[PDB]
């Protein structure tokens, strides 16, 4: 029943048919039962590629939405994508507020789901017009910050999820809040504590952690 | 800022005319 | 009107939203008016990516179905989309593109499309339905192949293009390695010889396609 969805989801993933993949994992979420480590990942990956396809298109339309009436045409399409994009974001945000975050048991799990929440509110702010932009920015930062505090308490500095959260909230400050110094500070801390603990560890078992840590310093370097 | 380079089947063709 | 759609479809193309592009180019075609070279290319590229996306998914699923009912159902879910896309094109072909096609270049191109999209169906045709499907493909190709022999130079990119695709049909769909290689060498060896005439640019379009012919031959021997 469920399990089949999880296999159909892995199938969709391989087919680069991500919209079916998210469709599958949404049904697994709506089972009502709290998700497994694997199942979450598939969910995050599904909707990340699903929202990402429209984010990429969006970045392209606006790139040529620079100008006369050809500039009017690009705008309507930019809006067409933005409606598709918001719908996806809202879809995930619902699953989170309704199914994922309440049933969340491990701190690891709610940090994960709270990071998702900040993320998809962040995508909304990327296309948000002035009136609700400031508010949309807020729900994200509140989600991150909550996720960020939980993570500092209960998850070791090299935990992939804590790191991913640091990187994402770091990007948030940098891009959405335009707070570069705050952005470096959060990223630099997260990285230095991660390095310090990873020299402890046999790193080969932590490729996903070292990968994110490499994303963190790439920004630190660019932002310096 | 690196924006620079790194990182089996039979062919078929569509004909795009001038 | 119509000039808006062509501008709107090109936007879909840079936006990599190929379904919207096909949708728009579908409307420019359903007009009944014969297509502009620019318009045609855009129809062809749009539907190449819409159908191509499914073919890839399909090859990927079907390879994993070999290595279980779940894998099969997903393959069949893919195939139904594939079939829709193909028929959609074939109808547009029979209803709008081929009747309007005037020049030999246009009538061959739309017939090679017809073969191509019937070939894509043959990739997923199972059971009884396969025989009938293979036939309309080869008849489609063959008719184009004959007109082409009448009207075009051995180095003409469309003719060279028809040869390449129609060879694959033999190798892959009919499982005739011999007919397929025999045809590719025919088309290729004529080209090298005629390649005195060519202007540097023509030379480029030709050498490009000829390189595809040899690439398969290499792969096939
Ligand atoms: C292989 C793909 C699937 C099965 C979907 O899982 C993706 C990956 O799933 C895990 O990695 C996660 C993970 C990613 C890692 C950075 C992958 O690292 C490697 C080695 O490439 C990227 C994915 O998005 C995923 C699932 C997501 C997150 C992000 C999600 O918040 C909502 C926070 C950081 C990161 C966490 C959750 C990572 O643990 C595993 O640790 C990875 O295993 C390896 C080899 O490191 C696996 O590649």
């Amino acid at each position: 029943d469920k399990n089949e969805l999880v296999q159909k989801a892995k199938l969709a993933e391989q087919a680069e048919r991500y919209d079916d993949m998210a469709a599958c994992m949404k049904s697994v979420t709506e089972q009502g039962a709290e998700l497994s480590n694997e199942e979450r990942n598939l969910l995050s990956v599904a909707y990340k590629n699903v929202v990402g396809a429209r984010r990429s298109s969006w970045r392209v339309v606006s790139s040529i939405e620079q100008k006369e009436k050809k500039q009017q045409m690009a705008r309507e399409y930019r809006e067409k994508i933005e409606t598709e994009l918001r719908d996806i974001c809202n879809d995930v945000l619902s699953l989170l507020e309704k199914f994922l975050i309440p049933n969340a048991s491990q701190a690891e799990s709610k940090v994960f789901y709270l990071k998702m929440k900040g993320d998809y509110y962040r995508y909304l702010a990327e296309v948000a017009a002035g009136d609700d932009k400031k508010g949309i920015v807020d729900q994200s930062q509140q989600a991150y910050q909550e996720a960020f505090e939980i993570s500092k308490k209960e998850m070791q500095p090299t935990h992939p999820i804590r790191l991913g959260l640091a990187l994402n909230f770091s990007v948030f400050y940098y891009e959405i809040l335009n707070s570069p110094e705050k952005a470096c500070s959060l990223a630099k801390t997260a990285f230095d504590e991660a390095i310090a603990e990873l020299d402890t560890l046999s790193e080969e078992s932590y490729k996903d952690s070292t990968l994110i840590m490499q994303l963190l310093r790439d920004n630190l370097t660019l932002w310096t | 800022p690196r924006i620079s380079v790194i990182s089996r089947r039979r062919q078929s063709v569509l004909n795009l005319m001038t």
